[PDB]
C-alpha cells in the first residue's frame, strides 16, 4: 500500500527543515546585526537579546518536532523500500523508480539528500541536547557573548548537512566545522579562570585527530578521484592503504571521541567548561566522530585483525572505570563516566558493519542522554550549592529532596536496570562481546559494572547523603519548574525509548 | 518512645510529622481510580494468560492447540 | 541582573495594604523616617504552595482526545492493512 | 509446522472417552475480557 | 501511650506545608522555560499517540 | 420548566417509544420484506397515522441519523480517507436514513436497559471464572500502584491516609493470595501471564514482560506477603512517633512488590529486574537514616555485594542467551538437558557449559543469601529499623538464593559443581552462623547469625534435593524469624534502643505479651524436641548425602550448627526477660510509677500484639497445612516439574533401626545441652545446694519414670 507520496513527503520534509532552520537563523542574525550600531546587549527590558533567545529556543523546538515527523517519515520510506527491494523475484521485474527534484527551494551545496538511520538518529540527538544545553547557558550569556545565542542553532545547520549528504569531502567539512563554535564557547562562556588552558588543549588534541583523519580522506580521494561516497564499491585499496587507512582514521576519531590514552583534553575541559555547554559536548559532539567512524570504514574493505583497535578501547574503558573512585569532583566523575560510555561505544563499532553497529547506536542514544543528565544535575548542584566538590558538598537530599531523589534514579538508571535503553544497549554489547571473546566480555563487565559503578556511586551517594550543618545561612530552596522537566524528560526518554520500532535495532 | 518533635521550615516542602486533615477523601480518590486502572491493566492482560489443562482435561496430540515442529 | 518592569498591565497585583502602617506623628529626634510603600502579597485562599494548583480540564480533553484519534486512526490502518473498508468482528476471539 | 508429539488412534481416543476423559479445548474470551464486545464497551463508558 | 499528645492540641504536627519548586508563584516576569518544557512533552506525548502507537 | 413535568414527559416519552418498538418488531417479524408496503404507503391518512403513532421512532432515528452523519464527517476530517461510505447529499442521506425504520427490527429499550444494568451485576462473578482467569494480578497491580502513587503524592496522604491506602491495598492482596494459594499448592494450577512485549534484545528479538505463578513461585510470594502485612501492621507501631513513618512504611511496600516480582518472573529479563530492584530497596531500607554517614557504610556495603550479585546473574544470564536463543524460564529448563553435553571455550581452558553457567548461579545465590565468605554484609545491615530487618532476613532479601535453586533446579541437578560446593559451604554456614549466635550479646546480631545458619541448612538441605523438604524449611524459618524479630523490636523499642541484653533484665513483668510470643517463636524456630521446628531438621538429617567426599566435615559441621540453636535460644529468652535487672534505673522507674497503672497500661502497642498473635496463628495453620501436604501417607503436592527422585522419603516413610538409633545420638545431644544451660551454675547463689539437689531429684525421677514406664507399667 506504499505510494510515491509517502517518498515525496519524506523527502520534501527532510529537505525543507534545513532551510527553514537556516532561514530562522539568518532572520534573526539579520536582526541582530542591524537594529544596534554595537552587537552587544542593552540592559534594559527592551533588549534584542530576548527577542533572539526566543527566536533561537523556539526555531530549535520546532525544528524537533518536523524532525520527529520527517524522521518517522524517512522509516516508513526505508521500510517499504527494502520491502520493494527484496520481495519481487521476477527476473523481468525491478524496482526502478525515479524522483524528479522540486522547483521551489535548491538542493544545498548541489548535493542529494541521503538519510540513513544512525545519521538521523545523531540529528534526534543534536536537537535535544542543544535544546537542553541553550536552556542551561542563559545564566552564562550576559552583555558580551549573546552573540554566541546561535551557536546551537550553527551546530545544527552543520550537523544536518553532515547527515543529510552523500558526500565524502563535505562530509569531513562538516565534522571538521563543529572546532570554532565550541572553541568559541569555551573561551568566551566559560566562567572559571582555568577555562582559557582548557580550551587550548582541547583544540591542540581534537586537531591533532582532525589531522590525522585529513591525511585518511587525502589518501581516499588522491588515490580515487570519487567523491560519491559510493564509487568506492568498483575501487578496491590494496593491504597496506587499507591498512594505513584504518590506522588513522581509527586514531583520529578516538582523539575526539575519547580513547585512552587521549582523554586529558576531555577531562580538562569537562572540569573547566561551561556547565550548560559540558552537556552539549559530552552528549552530542563526540558522537560526529563515531558516526564518521563508522561511515569511513564501512566504505573501505579492511583486511586487518582489530584485536589492537578492541584491545585500546577495552583498556579505555578499564582505566576510566578504576579512576571513577578517586575522584571527588562530580563534573569530573561523571566525564570519566563519559569517556566509559564512549570507549563502550567505539568498541562496539570494531567488527566493521556487523550487527554491533545497532547496539553502538542504541548505546550512542542512551550515553548522549545520560550524560546530559548527569551534567545538569552536576550544574544545578553548582548552581545551587556553589560548589561541585564532595568535601564541600554533603547532604543535598534534606535540604533539596528534588534534587537528591534526581541524583538517586540517576544513579538507578546509571546502573543499567532493565526496561532501559542502557540496559539494551548493555545486553546487545555483551551477548555480541561473549561470543567474540567470553573471557575479555567477563573482564569487561566485572570492571565497568562492578568496580566503575562503586568508584561512581561512592561520591554520589555521599554528596546526597549526610547533613548539611554549614553555612544554614546560604543554603538553596530546591530544582525549579525548568530544571525539574528537563530531568523527567531524560528519564521518560531513557524508559520508553526501549519501544521504538525493533525493525531498526 | 520516639524523639522528641521540633519546628520544620515552613518554606520546605517535607514529610516531617505531615499529617493531612482531608486525608480521608484524599484516599477515597486515590483508591478507587487505582483499582479502575489496575482493572483495565488485569483485562486487557489476560488474553495473553496460559493456564494447564483441568484435572478430567487431556491434550490430544493432534490437536491444533498440540505443540508442532517446524517443517522445513 | 534582571530588568524587567514589575509593574506590569495584564492584571493588578494583588496587595494588602493594612499588614503594615507607616508612622505619620509623634516621632522624635533619633527615629528614622518610615517607609513610604508598605504593601504585602497577598495569596488567594485556598491556595496550596505543595501543589500545581491546576483547576483546567485543557490537558485532560487533549490528551483524551489524542488517545481516542490514536485508536480510531489504528482501526482504520487495520481495515487498511486487512484490505477492507471496516474491521469484520469474528463470533469468537480466543486468548493469544 | 507439523505435529510434534508421537500420533494416537481414533479408536484409543474413543476409549479414552468411555473411561471418562475430555479433549482440551480452548474456551473464547469471555464478554468482559473479550475487548470486541458490547459488554466491554458498557464497562468503558460506565 | 501514657502521656500522647492529641494533633489538635501538638503545637509540632505539621500539616502539608512548602513550595513544590522553586519558582515564585507571583512572578511578574513573562518567564517561558516552563511553557516551552510543557509544550516539548506534550507534543512527544501526542506524536507517540497519533503517529506511533498501534 | 418543571423538572417534575419534565420527568413524567420524559417517562411517558419512553413508555410511548417502548410500545411503538414492539410493535415495529412485530410488524416487521411479520412483514420481513413488505413492512413498507404499509409503513410508507401513499396515502395521506395512512402516512399521518404512521408519523403520528410512531413519531418516538422516527425522531429517534433523526436524531441516530445526524449523529451518524457528524460522526462520519469526523471521521473523513481526522482520516483524509473516503467519503461517508457513498457521496450521498446530506439531505437525501438524512431522509433515507430517518424513513428507515428496520434498525430499530431487534431492540428493544427495556431489553437493551436491562442488560445495560445487569451488564455490572457482581452476582455472575464465579469460581469458575476466577480458577480460570487469576485476580491475583489485578490485586499485585492495586498495591503496586497504591505503593507508588503514595510515594508520590506524600503530602495528600498523611500517615493516616498512607496508612490506610497502603493497608487495604495489602489486604486485598494477601486475600487473594491465600484464595490462589491452595489451588496452586494442591489443585496443580498455574498461569503464565504476560503483559506485552517490553523489550528488544537483539536484531528481530523482543522479550515481553511475562508472570509465572507457579508452585515454586507462590511459595515464595505467599510467604513474602504473610509476612509483610504482618509486618506492615506491626510497623505503624514501632516507628509510632517517628517523623518519618510514611517514608518507612512506602519502602516496605516497595520492598515487598519487589520480591513479589522477583519470584513470580516469567523469565530471566524478569528475574534480573526483580533481582535489582530488590537490592534498591534493601539499600534503601537500610540506609533509612539518610542523615548519619556511620549507616552509609553497611548501606554501601550492601550495595557492593549486590552489585556483584548483579553481575554474576547478568553473565550468567548472557550465556544462557548466547546457548539458546532464548530467555522463557520454562523452555531453558526443558532445553537445558540438550546442551548439558556442551562446552565453552573460554582464554584457555574448555569449561563446561553447565558447569560455568551454575557457578555463576551459585556464586550469585550465596552472595544474596549471606554463605560464608560473602555474609560480611548481613551483619551490618542490621543498622535498619526491626521491621525491615525483620522482612529482609526471614523471607524477602536472604531467600532469593534459595529462589534461584529452586526455580532452576533442572539446570544444578546436572552441575557436578553444585553437587560439591553447595553442601559444604552450606554446611560451613550453618556452623558458623549457629556457634556465633549462640555466643552473640545483641539481640538483632543474633538473630542475623541465626538466619545465616538457616540460610547454610536450607542449602545443605537442597543438596539433598527434596524440594518439598527445602520449602516447608524455608516457610518455617520465615515464619518464626519474623516473629522473632518483630518481639526482639518491641524489646529494644521499650530498652531504649540499646540492642544488647547485657543492659535487660526483669522485662518479663514489662513486657508481658512479648515474654511468652518470643518463647513460643523462640521454641519454634531454633529446632527443639516436640515443637513445629523440630521436623524440618529431622527431614534434612534424613536426606543429608554420604557419597561427599568431605562428608566427615559437613556431618560435623551440620551437628553442631543444629546444636547451637538451644544456646542462642536460651541466652536470648532468658537474658531479656528473667535474668536479674540489668538495665539503667531509669528504664524500669519510668514505667514503676503507679499514677500508670490503669487498663490502658501498656509498653507496647495493642496492635502490635495482635499482629503477632495473626501471624503465630496463620504461620501454625499454613505449616500445618505444608506439612499435609507433603509428609502425608498420601503425597497431595502439586508437581515440581523436576524429574530427580533422590529416594529421601524412603528413610521418612520406613526408617531402619540404624537411621532411628542414629538420630537417638543428636537427640541426647540436645537434651545434654539442654540440661546443661538450665542447671549449669556461673555465679553464686543462694539456691547453689538446692539447685543440685534439684538435678539430682530431676535424674533419679526420670530413671525411675523410665523404669516403671517401660517395664512395671
Ligand atoms: C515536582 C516534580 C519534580 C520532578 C523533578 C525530579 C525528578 C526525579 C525525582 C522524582 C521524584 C520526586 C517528584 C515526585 C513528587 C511530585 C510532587 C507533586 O508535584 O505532587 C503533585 C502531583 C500532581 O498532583 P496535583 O497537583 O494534585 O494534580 C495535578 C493536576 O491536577 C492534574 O490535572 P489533570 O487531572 O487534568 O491531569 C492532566 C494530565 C497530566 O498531564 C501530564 O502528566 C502530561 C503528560 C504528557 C505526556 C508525557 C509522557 C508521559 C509518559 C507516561 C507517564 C504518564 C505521566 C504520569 C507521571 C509519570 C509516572 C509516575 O493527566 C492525565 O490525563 C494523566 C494521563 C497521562 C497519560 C499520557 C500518555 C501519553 C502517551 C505516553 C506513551 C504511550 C503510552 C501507551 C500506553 C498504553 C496503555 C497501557 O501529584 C500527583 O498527582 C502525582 C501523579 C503521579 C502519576 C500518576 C497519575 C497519572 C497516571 C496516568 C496513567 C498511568 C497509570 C496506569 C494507566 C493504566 C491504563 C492505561
Ligand atoms: C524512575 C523515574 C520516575 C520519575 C517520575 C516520578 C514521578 C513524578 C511525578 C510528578 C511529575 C509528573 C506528574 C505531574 C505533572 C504535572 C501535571 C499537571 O497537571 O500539572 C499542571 C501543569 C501546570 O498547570 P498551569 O500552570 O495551569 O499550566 C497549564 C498549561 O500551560 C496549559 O494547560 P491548559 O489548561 O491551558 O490546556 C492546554 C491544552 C489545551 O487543551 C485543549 O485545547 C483541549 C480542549 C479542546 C478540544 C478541541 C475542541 C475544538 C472545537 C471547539 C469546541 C468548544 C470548546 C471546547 C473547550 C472548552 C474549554 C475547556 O493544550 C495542550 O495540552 C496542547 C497539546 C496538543 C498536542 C497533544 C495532544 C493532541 C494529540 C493529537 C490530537 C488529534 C485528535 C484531535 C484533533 C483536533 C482537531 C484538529 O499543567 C499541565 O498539566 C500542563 C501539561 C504538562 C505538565 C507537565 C508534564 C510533565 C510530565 C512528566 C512525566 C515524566 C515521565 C517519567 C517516566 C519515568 C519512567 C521510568
Ligand atoms: C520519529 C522517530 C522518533 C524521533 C524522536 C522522538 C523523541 C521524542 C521523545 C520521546 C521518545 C520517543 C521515542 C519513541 C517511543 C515509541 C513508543 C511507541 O511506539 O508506543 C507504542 C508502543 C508499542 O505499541 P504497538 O506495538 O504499536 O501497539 C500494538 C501492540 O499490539 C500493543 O500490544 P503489546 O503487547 O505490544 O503491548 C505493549 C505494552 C502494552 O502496555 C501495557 O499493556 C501496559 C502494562 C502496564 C503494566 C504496569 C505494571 C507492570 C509492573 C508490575 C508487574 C507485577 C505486578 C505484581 C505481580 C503479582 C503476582 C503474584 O506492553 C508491554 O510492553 C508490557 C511491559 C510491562 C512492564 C512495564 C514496566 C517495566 C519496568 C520498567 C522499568 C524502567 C524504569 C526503572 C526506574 C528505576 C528507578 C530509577 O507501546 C507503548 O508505548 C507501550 C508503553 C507501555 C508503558 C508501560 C508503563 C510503564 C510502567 C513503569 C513502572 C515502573 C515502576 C518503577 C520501577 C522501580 C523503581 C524503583
Ligand atoms: C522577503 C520576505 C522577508 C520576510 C522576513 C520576515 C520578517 C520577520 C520579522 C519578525 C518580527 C518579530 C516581532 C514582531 C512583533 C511582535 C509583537 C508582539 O510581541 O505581540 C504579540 C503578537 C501576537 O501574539 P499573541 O499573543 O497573539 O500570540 C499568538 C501568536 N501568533 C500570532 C504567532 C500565533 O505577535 C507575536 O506573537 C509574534 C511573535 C514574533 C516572534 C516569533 C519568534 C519565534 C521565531 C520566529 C521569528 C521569525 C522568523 C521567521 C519564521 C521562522 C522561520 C520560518
Ligand atoms: C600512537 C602514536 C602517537 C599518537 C599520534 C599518532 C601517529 C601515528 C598515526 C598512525 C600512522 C599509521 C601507523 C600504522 C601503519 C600500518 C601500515 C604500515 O606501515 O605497515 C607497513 C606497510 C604495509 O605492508 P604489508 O606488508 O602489510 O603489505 C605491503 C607489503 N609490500 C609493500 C612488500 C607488498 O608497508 C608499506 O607500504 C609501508 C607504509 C609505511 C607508512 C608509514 C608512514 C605513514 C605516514 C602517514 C601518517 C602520518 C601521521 C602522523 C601524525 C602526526 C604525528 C605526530
Ligand atoms: C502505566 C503504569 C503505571 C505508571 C507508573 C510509573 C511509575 C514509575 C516509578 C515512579 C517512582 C516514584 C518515586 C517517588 C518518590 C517520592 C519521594 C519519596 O518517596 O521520598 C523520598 C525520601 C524523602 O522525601 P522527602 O520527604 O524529603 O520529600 C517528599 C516530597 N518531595 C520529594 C516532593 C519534596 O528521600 C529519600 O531518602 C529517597 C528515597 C527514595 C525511595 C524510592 C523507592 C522507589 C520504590 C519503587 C518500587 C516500585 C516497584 C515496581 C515493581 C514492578 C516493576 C516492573
Ligand atoms: C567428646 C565426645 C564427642 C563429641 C565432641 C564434642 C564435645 C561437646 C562439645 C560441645 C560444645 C558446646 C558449645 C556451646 C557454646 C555456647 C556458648 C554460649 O552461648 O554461652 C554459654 C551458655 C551460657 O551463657 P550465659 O549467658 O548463661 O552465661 C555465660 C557466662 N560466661 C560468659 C561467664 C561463660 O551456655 C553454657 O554455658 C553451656 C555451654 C557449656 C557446657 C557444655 C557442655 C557440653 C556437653 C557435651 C555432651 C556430649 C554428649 C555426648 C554426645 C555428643 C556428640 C553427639
Ligand atoms: C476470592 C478473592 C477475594 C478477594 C477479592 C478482592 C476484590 C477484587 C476485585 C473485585 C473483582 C474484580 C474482577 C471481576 C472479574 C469479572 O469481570 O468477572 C465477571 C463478572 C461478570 O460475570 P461473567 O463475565 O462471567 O458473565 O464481572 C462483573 O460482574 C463485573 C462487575 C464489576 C466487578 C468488580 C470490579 C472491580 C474494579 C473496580 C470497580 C470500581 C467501581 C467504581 C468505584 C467508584
Amino acid at each position: 500500500m506504499f505510494n510515491l507520496n509517502t517518498i515525496y513527503l519524506s523527502r520534501i520534509f527532510i529537505e525543507f527543515n534545513f532551510y527553514f532552520l537556516f532561514f530562522l537563523f539568518l532572520i534573526s542574525s539579520i536582526i541582530f546585526y542591524f537594529s544596534k550600531i554595537i552587537s552587544i546587549q542593552n540592559l534594559n527590558q527592551n533588549s534584542v537579546f530576548n527577542f533572539l533567545k526566543l527566536a533561537n529556543i523556539f526555531g530549535i523546538l520546532i525544528s524537533f518536532f518536523i524532525h520527529i515527523i520527517s524522521f518517522w517519515f524517512y522509516c516508513i520510506y526505508s521500510y517499504n523500500l527494502s520491502l520493494n527491494i527484496f520481495s519481487d523475484i521476477n527476473l523481468y521485474n525491478s524496482n526502478s523508480i525515479e524522483l524528479l527534484n522540486n522547483s521551489l527551494l535548491p538542493n544545498y551545496f548541489k548535493s542529494n539528500i541521503t538519510i540513513d538511520f544512525f545519521g538521523l538518529i545523531l540529528l534526534t540527538l543534536a536537537y535535544i541536547v542543544g535544546f537542553v544545553s541553550i536552556l542551561a547557558l542563559d545564566t552564562r550569556l550576559y552583555w558580551k557573548n549573546i552573540k554566541y545565542i546561535f551557536s546551537f542553532t550553527i551546530f545544527l545547520l552543520i550537523v544536518y548537512v553532515y547527515v543529510t549528504v552523500s558526500n565524502i569531502l563535505l562530509f569531513f567539512m562538516c565534522y571538521e566545522l563543529l572546532l570554532i563554535p565550541s572553541f568559541l564557547i569555551v573561551y568566551f562562556v566559560s566562567p572559571s579562570r582555568r577555562a582559557i588552558q582548557a580550551s587550548l588543549y582541547f583544540v591542540i588534541w581534537t586537531q591533532l585527530g582532525s589531522l590525522l583523519v585529513l591525511i585518511a580522506i587525502s589518501y581516499i580521494i588522491s588515490i580515487t578521484n570519487t567523491y560519491e561516497f559510493n564509487d568506492l564499491k568498483y575501487f578496491n585499496f590494496t593491504n597496506s592503504e587499507s591498512t594505513i587507512i584504518i590506522f588513522l582514521i581509527f586514531l583520529g576519531f578516538g582523539f575526539k571521541a575519547p580513547i585512552w590514552p587521549f582523554h586529558y583534553w576531555l577531562t580538562k575541559t569537562h572540569v573547566e567548561a561551561p556547565s550548560g555547554f559540558s552537556i552539549y559536548l559530552s552528549g552530542f559532539l563526540v558522537k560526529t566522530a563515531l558516526y564518521g567512524f563508522y561511515k569511513f570504514n564501512t566504505s573501505i574493505f579492511i583486511d586487518i585483525d582489530s584485536s589492537i583497535f578492541i584491545a585500546i578501547c577495552i583498556m579505555g574503558v578499564v582505566d576510566s572505570s578504576l579512576k571513577m573512585w578517586g575522584q571527588t569532583d562530580l563534573k569530573k566523575l561523571v566525564a570519566y563516566g563519559t569517556i566509559q560510555e564512549m570507549n563502550i561505544i567505539y568498541l562496539a563499532f570494531c567488527w566493521g558493519d556487523s550487527c554491533a553497529i545497532l547496539g553502538g547506536i542504541l548505546f550512542s542514544a542512551t550515553h548522549a542522554f545520560l550524560s546530559a543528565l548527569m551534567f545538569f544535575l552536576v550544574d544545578c548542584i553548582y548552581r545551587r550549592y556553589h560548589t561541585r566538590s564532595l568535601v564541600e558538598v554533603n547532604g543535598i537530599l534534606h535540604i533539596t529532596p528534588n534534587l537528591g531523589l534526581s541524583i538517586l534514579f540517576m544513579l538507578v538508571f546509571f546502573s543499567g536496570i532493565p526496561g532501559t535503553i542502557k540496559f539494551i544497549s548493555e545486553f546487545y554489547i555483551f551477548s555480541g562481546l561473549l561470543e567474540a571473546s567470553p573471557f575479555i566480555c567477563f573482564i569487561l563487565m566485572l570492571v565497568a559494572n562492578v568496580l566503575g559503578l562503586i568508584g561512581f556511586s561512592k561520591s554520589w551517594f555521599n554528596a546526597t547523603f549526610g547533613m548539611p550543618k554549614k553555612n544554614t545561612k546560604y543554603l538553596p530552596m530546591d530544582l525549579s519548574f525548568k530544571e525539574s522537566y528537563i530531568i523527567l524528560y531524560c528519564f521518560f526518554f531513557l524508559f520508553i525509548f526501549s519501544y521504538f520500532s525493533s525493525i531498526f535495532f | 518512645g520516639g524523639f522528641q518533635k521540633y519546628p520544620i521550615p515552613r518554606y520546605l516542602h517535607v514529610g516531617q510529622w505531615i499529617v493531612n486533615k482531608n486525608w480521608k477523601w484524599n484516599t477515597f480518590h486515590m483508591f478507587f481510580p487505582t483499582a479502575i486502572l489496575c482493572f483495565m491493566v488485569w483485562r486487557n492482560s489476560m488474553i495473553s494468560t496460559a493456564k494447564p489443562p483441568n484435572y478430567g482435561e487431556y491434550v490430544d496430540p493432534q490437536s491444533p492447540v498440540a505443540p508442532k515442529a517446524i517443517k522445513y | 541582573r534582571q530588568n524587567f518592569a514589575k509593574n506590569i498591565t495584564t492584571t493588578d497585583i494583588p496587595k494588602d495594604s493594612h499588614h503594615f502602617a507607616a508612622k505619620r506623628s509623634g516621632f522624635t529626634q533619633t527615629e528614622q523616617a518610615p517607609f513610604a510603600y508598605n504593601d504585602v502579597y497577598q495569596y488567594p485562599k485556598d491556595y496550596k504552595p505543595w501543589n500545581y494548583n491546576y483547576k483546567g480540564n485543557g490537558v485532560l480533553l487533549a490528551l483524551f482526545l489524542g488517545s481516542a484519534f490514536s485508536l480510531v486512526a489504528y482501526e482504520r490502518s487495520y481495515a487498511s492493512k486487512t484490505g477492507r473498508y471496516q474491521r469484520k468482528v469474528q463470533q469468537n476471539y480466543y486468548q493469544i | 509446522m507439523q505435529n510434534a508429539y508421537p500420533e494416537i488412534t481414533d479408536q484409543h481416543r474413543e476409549f479414552l472417552k468411555k473411561q471418562g476423559l475430555k479433549v482440551y479445548e480452548p474456551k473464547p474470551l469471555p464478554d468482559q475480557i473479550n475487548p470486541f464486545s458490547k459488554t466491554y464497551w458498557i464497562t468503558n463508558a460506565f | 501511650d501514657a502521656y500522647y499528645h492529641d494533633d489538635t492540641h501538638e503545637g509540632l504536627m505539621n500539616e502539608p506545608h512548602g513550595y513544590l519548586t522553586m519558582d515564585d508563584p507571583m512572578d511578574l516576569r513573562p518567564n517561558y522555560e516552563k511553557s516551552a518544557l510543557e509544550l516539548l512533552f506534550l507534543v512527544s506525548g501526542g506524536a507517540i499517540l497519533a503517529l506511533m502507537l498501534g | 420548566f418543571n423538572s417534575i413535568l419534565f420527568l413524567l414527559f420524559f417517562i411517558v416519552n419512553l413508555y410511548w417509544f417502548n410500545s411503538g418498538l414492539i410493535f415495529f418488531n412485530s410488524v416487521y417479524k411479520i412483514h420481513h420484506d413488505a413492512w413498507t408496503l404499509i409503513f410508507q404507503t401513499d396515502s395521506i391518512l395512512n402516512k399521518l397515522k404512521i408519523y403520528f403513532f410512531l413519531l418516538p421512532l422516527y425522531i429517534s432515528s433523526f436524531i441516530h441519523s445526524i449523529s451518524t452523519w457528524y460522526y462520519n464527517y469526523i471521521l473523513n476530517f481526522l482520516l483524509f480517507s473516503e467519503n461517508l461510505n457513498t457521496n450521498t447529499n446530506f439531505v437525501d442521506y438524512i431522509t433515507y436514513n430517518t424513513l428507515l425504520l428496520s434498525k430499530f427490527e431487534d431492540f428493544n429499550l427495556f431489553v437493551y436497559i436491562k442488560t445495560l444494568l445487569i451488564t455490572f451485576d457482581i452476582r455472575q462473578i464465579n469460581l469458575d471464572f476466577l480458577n480460570e482467569y487469576p485476580i491475583i494480578l489485578l490485586t499485585g497491580l492495586l498495591f503496586l500502584f497504591t505503593t507508588i502513587f503514595s510515594l508520590i503524592c506524600l503530602s495528600y496522604l498523611g500517615l493516616y491516609g498512607v496508612f490506610i491506602l497502603n493497608l487495604a491495598s495489602i489486604l486485598l492482596f494477601w486475600l487473594s493470595m491465600l484464595y490462589y494459594f491452595n489451588l496452586i499448592v494442591s489443585e496443580n494450577y498455574y498461569y503464565y501471564i504476560s503483559l506485552g512485549k517490553w523489550m528488544y534484545l537483539s536484531n528481530g528479538f523482543r522479550v515481553s514482560f511475562d508472570l509465572l505463578i507457579d508452585l515454586t513461585s507462590i511459595s515464595f510470594s505467599f510467604l513474602t506477603l504473610t509476612i509483610g502485612v504482618f509486618v506492615y501492621i506491626y510497623t505503624f507501631s514501632y516507628f509510632r512517633y517517628e517523623p518519618l513513618v510514611e517514608r518507612l512504611i512506602l519502602f516496605l511496600n516497595s520492598f515487598m512488590i519487589s520480591m513479589i516480582l522477583l519470584v513470580s518472573s516469567g523469565n530471566f529479563i524478569v528475574l534480573f529486574l526483580g533481582w535489582e530492584l530488590i537490592g534498591l530497596t534493601s539499600f534503601f531500607l537500610i540506609n533509612f537514616w539518610s542523615t548519619r554517614v556511620g549507616t552509609l557504610k553497611a548501606a554501601f556495603k550492601a550495595f557492593s555485594f549486590n552489585k556483584l550479585s548483579d553481575l554474576f546473574l547478568f553473565f550468567a544470564i548472557l550465556i544462557i542467551f548466547s546457548t539458546t536463543y532464548n530467555l522463557d524460564i520454562l523452555s531453558f529448563n526443558n532445553q537445558i538437558y540438550l546442551y548439558e553435553s556442551y562446552n565453552i571455550d573460554m582464554f584457555y581452558w574448555s569449561i563446561n557449559l553447565i558447569e560455568i553457567i551454575s557457578f555463576f548461579f551459585i556464586s550469585c545465590a550465596f552472595i544474596k543469601s549471606a554463605q560464608f565468605g560473602a555474609h560480611i554484609w548481613l551483619p551490618d545491615s542490621m543498622e535498619a529499623p526491626v521491621p525491615a530487618s525483620a522482612l529482609i532476613h526471614s523471607a524477602t532479601l536472604v531467600s532469593a538464593g534459595i529462589y534461584l535453586l529452586l526455580r532452576l533446579s533442572p539446570l544444578f541437578e546436572l552441575s557436578k559443581y553444585a553437587y560439591f560446593i553447595l553442601p559444604l559451604i552450606g554446611s560451613v554456614t550453618a556452623f558458623y552462623g549457629g556457634l556465633v549466635s549462640a555466643f552473640q550479646s545483641d539481640t538483632k546480631k543474633t538473630l542475623a547469625y541465626s538466619t545465616i545458619s538457616h540460610c547454610g541448612f536450607l542449602m545443605v538441605s537442597y543438596s539433598t534435593g527434596v524440594l518439598e523438604f527445602v520449602i516447608l524449611y524455608l516457610y518455617v524459618h520465615g515464619f518464626f524469624k519474623a516473629a522473632t524479630f518483630l518481639c526482639v523490636g518491641n524489646v529494644n523499642r521499650f530498652n531504649r534502643n540499646i540492642q544488647d541484653f547485657k543492659r535487660m533484665g526483669g522485662f518479663y513483668k514489662y513486657l508481658p505479651f512479648e515474654c511468652l510470643a518470643s518463647f513460643v517463636c523462640m521454641i519454634n524456630l531454633s529446632g527443639l524436641p516436640l515443637t513445629l521446628g523440630f521436623y524440618i531438621k529431622h527431614l534434612l538429617f534424613i536426606g543429608l548425602v554420604e557419597s561427599y567426599t568431605l562428608y566427615p566435615l559437613i556431618f560435623s559441621s551440620l551437628i553442631l550448627g543444629a546444636i547451637a540453636g538451644v544456646f542462642y535460644s536460651y541466652r536470648l529468652f532468658y537474658s531479656i526477660f528473667f535474668d536479674t535487672k540489668k538495665g539503667k534505673k531509669a528504664i524500669y522507674l519510668q514505667a514503676s510509677r503507679i499514677i500508670l497503672n490503669s487498663k490502658f497500661y501498656s509498653n507496647t502497642s495493642l496492635a502490635s500484639n495482635l499482629s503477632i498473635t495473626f501471624l503465630v496463628l496463620i504461620s501454625y495453620t499454613v505449616i500445618l497445612y505444608l506439612y499435609c501436604t507433603t509428609l502425608n501417607n498420601y503425597y497431595s503436592l502439586s508437581d515440581l516439574k523436576s524429574i530427580y527422585i533422590n529416594n529421601a522419603y524412603s528413610y521418612f516413610y520406613k526408617p531402619d533401626y540404624n537411621f532411628l538409633n542414629a538420630v537417638s545420638i543428636l537427640n541426647w545431644f540436645v537434651i545434654i545441652l539442654l540440661i546443661s544451660v538450665i542447671y549449669l551454675n556461673w555465679r553464686w547463689s543462694y539456691y547453689y545446694t538446692k539447685s543440685i539437689d534439684s538435678l539430682s531429684k530431676f535424674i533419679l525421677f526420670s530413671f525411675f519414670f523410665f523404669i516403671f514406664s517401660k517395664y512395671i507399667l
